[PDB]
């Protein structure tokens, strides 16, 4: 919102890091956080991602 | 990854001389039986072309009225197990069979100068008439020889408590056709026990809730460990298992039994349970039963008959008969009697037939070290058990689908064990082994079997009897006749001891793995244990109260030290369990089971005592572990407010007053997505969750039938178990004493299937018959369908799940190489899925297609009972009912009209084709609150 944190590239580069990581967690909230606990509580997983 | 421009030149080998009965492409069911505990179960096995493929119950047999057990179902993998013994071993070195007869008959001639003094035998509690009759020839040809019967789980107390209360020994036959009130203390009778299938159906036949039912069994259970009887139990009470022995003494004083002399005051809530039960047994006296499990001491089984005969159950419900087994005075006391004889070097020829006591020893009877103190110790077992590692000889086993033998079920109905196949490896069963000891080696098993039954058949001809005995299996001519009893009183005059304080380890057989004789069976191991959905692990179950006291979690690794012996076991908190007590599972840690049960830890046999072999109060837990895998399939064990979509429960107190009291009245839901008509066969299923006691026999029946692959424990903990049908415990409320309900979950075959609109290549489509067709070949492994499936029934072949306990699935050098022995247990009309292919409960299309095509060939329609799915005709309780919905006189369309009928997740209009029935559980007025 503030031009102080937009023209200043170290902040725009830190906010962009915080969005690329943040918008990855949105795709994790939408997919895994909504799949691992759904209908039928007897089908609740966790998905710790493997090394691959 | 297999690839080729053309599939290889598949060969078509015909017979060399085709039998007059084998039509290629047709099941040709046989009629055999299986010695579970010496008693028969009466099978009816699918013999495709010589080889068996699928084990089913013989509807004419009393021990299994058309439905099988959990162990009994997966014993087609135990046969087609590549770890089965393939040749005899002389002192570990593999040798031939005819070399054993050379050194076994040389030992008989060395045991003939001496009048058969060192020819002890360690068979396990056999009831086979032809094996009894050869035991008789062995004990008169060698008069001083002895035959010690040792089964680690068998009737050690119930047979020693029967003669403790009656004088001579009797064999009780409980009947639940007429039993309105069951009070079974520690009675796991709907268990893998020999009468488990019948006592599950006869108990379920009492709780068949319908449009107008008003009277239902009650089943007060009183058991320390939550068991598959506690699901059907309407008042289960978590008891310490040291109070049971004087919880029956309290019931035997309310019911009037003269000299019980009860002691050790019970509780505020265990006493309220024993007044309400006794006030319920005094009513409906003739139609009731007081069962007693095996864990209890013999004085409790003596009181189990002191109450049954006091309520007039003799002749009506409890029937005492001649003992079916040969000697009931064997077991833990006969194993110690032989071990004290193997010490000092009295034993010279020790044929351990099937007992495997080097593993099954109670750790006080030192059989491991008493062995090798004998010069010649044989063994005839299908697996090279921990005895074969230490015994000199080891004859191959000849698994019951390869052996010409017989059994004798409960009530004495003998069943000729009928070999479907000739033994894959040279068998030499227990009858073909005693022929070596008797001195008639070249005389096969079938020769002695008829040489005994020609004597026992005095009525009419033989081929009109023998083939009728082989056709039905059930001979039902040796029915164990009744016996007048006396019930000599005063057996309870001995005062009960001072109640000992401390945590109690209660020894229990594992539902799935009974006594470790089936530990290499990958099917009944991957199968989740009933209450705790663990698969490949033996655990120390504790109640939530008696683990928050020790500060324990679901993953720690405790060191159970009971009377000097430590075991280093995991821990799994079980809500229904009892306070200050842990349980154990019999038969897991086997050093030489094979490649499947080779290191599944926590051998619980090394904690027993042979004086407290089923429960003891001298345990010190003292956690020494931090984290363990504990692969369980379920996940959340709580009905998270999602009743009306999960198993709906109620009580008969509010079912007689309003039949439709849990059927929610909802309007016709709007559906934009068209509507299709199924004018053909409308294949539907109606599960009755009121009687689903989580026997897990339907879980294996879908594995034996649908070629479902076993998965390793490393990949079940990742939630990748292949199980098209699963039973779901849900533990509603009061985590110290929770009621537990099952909703056996399979593919609902939704008419508006959401898992179909989401397959990009259109693999999973619906049918004109009305069931979701999973096509395993068009499946590119997108795996999206499960994410749209509301029930998450669809299971995905993530890796090459095939022969997984025999080849770790995380490899690919052998993922196209198949075990040749395992290729025979697979169903020849179900696709053996490759990797990257989703699967689901297909209503057994392999049975619908082969029957519809047989119907269209004969220009007729499908009969109501002609298409039984694999999980329908294996469920002992007959919960699952599958059939045509368009046929108006069908047992499903007359079962989907019940007031309890509901479908899972009807808030999203999938139109599920399976329709569960609610769990009405007949609460007592003066016991509930
Ligand atoms: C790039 C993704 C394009 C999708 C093409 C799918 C080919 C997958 C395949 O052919 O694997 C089969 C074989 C068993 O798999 C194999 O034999 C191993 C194949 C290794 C591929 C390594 C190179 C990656 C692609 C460049
Ligand atoms: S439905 Fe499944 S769990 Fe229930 S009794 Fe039948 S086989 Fe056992
Ligand atoms: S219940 Fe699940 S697997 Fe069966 S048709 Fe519906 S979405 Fe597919
Ligand atoms: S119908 Fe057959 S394949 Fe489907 S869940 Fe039941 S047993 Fe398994
Ligand atoms: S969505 Fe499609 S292709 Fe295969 S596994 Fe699932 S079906």
């Amino acid at each position: 919102w503030f031009k102080r944190f937009r023209v200043s590239l170290p902040w725009l580069f830190f906010i962009s890091i915080c969005i690329n990581i943040g918008m990855w967690f949105e795709r994790w909230v939408i997919i895994v956080l909504s799949l691992h606990r759904d209908f039928l509580p007897s089908s609740w997983g966790y998905y710790t991602p493997s090394v691959w | 990854c297999q690839f080729a421009l053309k599939q290889p030149q598949e060969k078509i080998v015909p017979y060399v001389r085709q039998p007059e009965e084998i039509i290629h492409g047709r099941p040709l069911f046989f009629a055999t039986a299986v010695t579970f505990a010496g008693f028969g179960v009466g099978l009816l096995v699918e013999s495709h072309e010589g080889r068996p493929t699928k084990i089913e119950g013989n509807p004419d047999h009393p021990a299994s009225l058309g439905s099988t057990d959990l162990i009994t179902q997966a014993m087609i993998l135990t046969m087609y197990d590549p770890d089965r013994s393939q040749a005899p071993t002389n002192a570990g070195q593999e040798t031939t069979w005819d070399a054993f007869v050379a050194a076994a008959t040389a030992a008989m001639q060395a045991q003939t100068a001496k009048q058969g003094a060192g020819l002890r035998v360690l068979s396990g509690s056999l009831t086979s008439p032809t094996l009894i009759a050869q035991k008789q020839q062995l004990l008169t040809q060698f008069p001083q020889a002895k035959w010690y019967e040792y089964e680690p789980v068998g009737r050690d107390n119930a047979n020693a408590g029967a003669r403790l209360a009656f004088g001579a020994d009797v064999h009780t036959i409980y009947r639940l056709d007429t039993a309105k009130v069951i009070v079974g203390f520690d009675a796991d009778f709907t268990a893998p026990s020999p009468t488990g299938v019948r006592m599950a159906r006869q108990l379920a036949d009492g709780r068949r809730i319908r449009k107008g039912t008003k009277e239902v069994n009650r089943l007060y259970l009183a058991e320390s460990t939550p068991s598959i009887t506690g699901l059907l139990a309407d008042h289960r009470l978590p008891v310490r298992s040291s109070q049971i022995e004087h919880l029956v003494r309290a019931l035997a004083t309310l019911v009037g039994v003269p000299n019980v002399a009860a002691g050790a005051p019970l509780s505020d809530t265990e006493k309220k349970w024993v007044e309400a039960a006794a006030k319920d047994l005094q009513a409906n006296r003739g139609a009731c039963v007081v069962l007693v499990g095996e864990s209890q001491p013999p004085v409790v089984h003596a009181l189990g008959h002191a109450i049954n005969a006091q309520l007039g159950n003799v002749g009506s419900t409890v029937v005492y008969t001649e003992p079916v087994e040969d000697d009931p005075s064997g077991g833990i006391a006969a194993l110690s009697a032989l071990t004290q004889e193997m010490n000092a070097g009295t034993v010279e020829v020790l044929l351990m037939i099937e007992s495997n006591p080097v593993y099954n020893a109670p750790a006080d009877i030192p059989f491991a070290e008493a062995l090798a103190k004998v010069p010649l110790s044989m063994h005839v077992g299908l697996y090279r058990d921990e005895t074969a590692q230490q015994s000199v000889w080891h004859i191959n086993g000849a698994h019951f689908l390869e052996a010409w033998g017989d059994v004798r079920a409960f009530d004495g109905t003998t069943t000729i064990v009928q070999p479907l196949i000739a033994p894959l490896y040279n068998g030499k069963s227990a009858i073909e082994v005693l022929n070596v000891l008797l001195g008639k080696p070249q005389e096969t098993g079938y020769q002695t079997l008829t040489a005994y039954w020609q004597t026992q058949d005095a009525s009419g001809n033989f081929r009109v009897f023998w083939n009728t005995a082989l056709h039905d299996g059930v001979i039902t001519a040796t029915q164990a006749r009744s016996r007048q009893v006396t019930l000599q009183q005063g057996f309870a005059d001995a005062a009960p001891p001072a109640p000992t304080q401390g945590l109690e380890i209660v020894f229990r057989p594992d539902p799935s793995l009974w006594d470790g004789a089936f530990a290499n069976n990958a099917w009944l191991q991957e199968t989740p244990k009933p209450y705790t959905k663990l698969t490949w692990d033996n655990v120390a179950l504790m109640s939530v109260r008696t683990a928050n006291a020790l500060g324990l979690k679901n993953g720690d690794v405790v060191r159970l030290t009971y009377q000097g012996r430590s075991v280093d076991a995991p821990v799994w908190v079980q809500p229904g369990h009892a306070d200050d007590s842990v349980t154990v599972h019999f038969g897991f840690g086997r050093t030489a089971a094979g490649r499947v049960g080779n290191n599944v830890g926590f051998n619980a046999y090394r904690l027993r005592t042979s004086a407290t072999p089923w429960f003891g109060v001298g345990l010190e837990v003292a956690k020494v572990g931090e984290n363990y895998k504990l692969a369980s399939t379920q996940g959340h064990f709580l009905m998270e407010g999602r009743k009306k979509d999960l198993v709906r429960y109620g009580t008969l107190a509010e079912y007689v007053e309003d039949e439709k009291f849990l059927q929610v009245e909802k309007e016709e839901p709007i559906s934009l997505i068209g509507e299709y008509e199924y004018n053909g066969y409308k294949w539907g299923m109606s599960i009755d969750l009121n009687v689903c006691n989580s026997c897990n026999a339907c879980v294996v029946a879908c594995q034996s039938e649908n070629n479902i692959p076993v998965v390793g424990k490393d990949e079940v903990w990742l939630g990748r178990e292949m199980h098209w049908i699963r039973i779901d415990q849900y533990y509603v409320g009061d985590e110290h004493t929770p009621n537990v309900y099952n909703m056996v979950m399979l593919c609902q075959q939704c008419e508006h299937a959401p898992c179909e609109i989401v397959c990009p290549v259109a693999a999973t489509v619906h049918d004109a018959e009305g069931l979701n067709n999973m096509v395993y070949n068009r499946c590119v492994g997108t795996k999206y369908c499960s994410n749209n499936c509301p029930y998450k029934v669809r299971r995905f072949n993530f890796l090459q799940y095939q022969d997984v306990p025999y080849r770790s699935p995380i490899d690919a050098s052998t993922e196209n190489d198949s075990i040749p022995v395992l290729k025979m247990m697979r169903n020849p009309d179900v696709t053996v899925r490759a990797r990257g292919v989703m699967e689901k409960c297909t209503f057994c299309v392999q049975r619908i297609n082969e029957a519809r095509i047989q119907a269209r060939t004969e220009n007729r329609r499908i009969a109501d009972g002609e298409i039984m799915t694999a999980c329908q005709q294996v469920c002992p309780t007959q919960a699952i009912v599958f059939g045509d919905l368009n046929d108006p006189q069908a047992r499903v369309v007359d079962l989907k009209e019940q007031p309890l009928k509901y479908t899972s997740l009807d808030k999203l209009n999938t139109k599920p084709r399976v329709s569960y029935l609610a769990k009405i559980k007949n609460l007592n007025p003066d016991l509930a609150e």
